[PDB]
Formats: C-alpha cells, structure tokens, sequence
C-alpha cells in the first residue's frame, strides 16, 4: 500500500469535492475503521483536477491530523484560509 | 442508512 | 513563490494521462511544458500539473531537448521520476 | 505561434 499527498492549488473557495464520515459516526460506506472519506469529486473541478478520487481516506490537512477527527472537525480543518490545501490520503 | 455528505 | 519538485509517476505501461508542447526546436525557459493533464489519469494523481515544466526524466537531463527527444523520454521503455519547475 | 503537442 502507500500514503499519498494529493495538493490543490486553491483559488480557494471552492474545492470541487465532498466528504463523509467521521469519529462521530459508528459506520462508513468505503475499509472498516471509522474516518473521514472523499465521497465525490465534481468531474470538472480543482479537487478532480489535482487528482482527488472517490474512497481516499483523509488522513491530515496541511500537516493537521484528521484521521480520528470528528466529521465537523474535518469541515473545520479543509475551510481554513487560502493556500496550497495539501491533503494526505490513503487508499484501503 | 444514511451518511451527511458535505460538499465544499 | 515558485517551486521545483520531484515527481514520482507509476506508470502501468499505458497511458500518463498528460501532453507537453514545445520543445528546444520551438521560438516559444528551459524543459518541457506541460499542457494538458487528465483529471482522471496518473500524472493528475502523481501531482502533475498544467504549466509544470519537465526539467529531467529518471536522470536524463531534458532542459534543452526537443520535442521529439522529450516525447522519447517520457516514454522511455517500460517508475517514471520527474523533476518540474512550477511558477 | 502553432506548437506541436503530444499527448502522452
């Protein structure tokens, strides 16, 4: 397996991706461990562009840990102000 | 069941 | 602030999922200028992007190749390790 | 100015 840094580079505001999941929740739909996942990618948007995909687990945001984080404590983390958003993920 | 999906 | 990285491509024999334009045997710095990268293929998820320059390939250098020689490089024959100059 | 491109 890998660990792999995914990185938009933002206009900022809109990242073009979705997620679900989180600490907060007894179950996920991707892989058994409770996390935060990429759910969509817009097709023509920066996430899909940076080459974010479908099932990629969060692990940190800009070197913040996530990988226990709540689902709001996620959002919190992605939303903060405008830079590289450098996004480590693996793949189950 | 059911998953809030957040879209940014 | 501009930046120079090593990019890591695994290419499974098909496609990198990028184009490149120009070359030393064009008017219009030096390597090669990424044009186009697919969102869905390897290069966009290696971290490849639209105006990357392609300074070297697995240790050739190719800041001044043509475009044919830098077409050649990147598909050298069947780990593809780029270094690329970004703005 | 037309420049070559390659799709790879």
């Amino acid at each position: 397996g890998s660990v792999e840094e995914i990185r938009l580079p933002r206009a900022g505001g809109p990242l073009g991706l979705s997620i679900v999941g989180g600490s907060d929740h007894s179950s996920h739909p991707f892989v058994q461990e409770p996390g935060v996942f990429i759910s969509k990618v817009l097709p023509r948007g920066l996430a899909a562009r940076s080459g974010l995909r479908v099932g990629d687990r969060i692990l940190a945001v800009n070197g913040q840990d996530v990988r226990d984080a709540t689902h709001q404590e996620a959002v919190s983390a992605l939303l903060r102000p405008c830079l590289e958003l450098s996004l480590l993920v693996r793949r189950d | 069941p059911a998953w809030d999906e957040t879209n940014l």
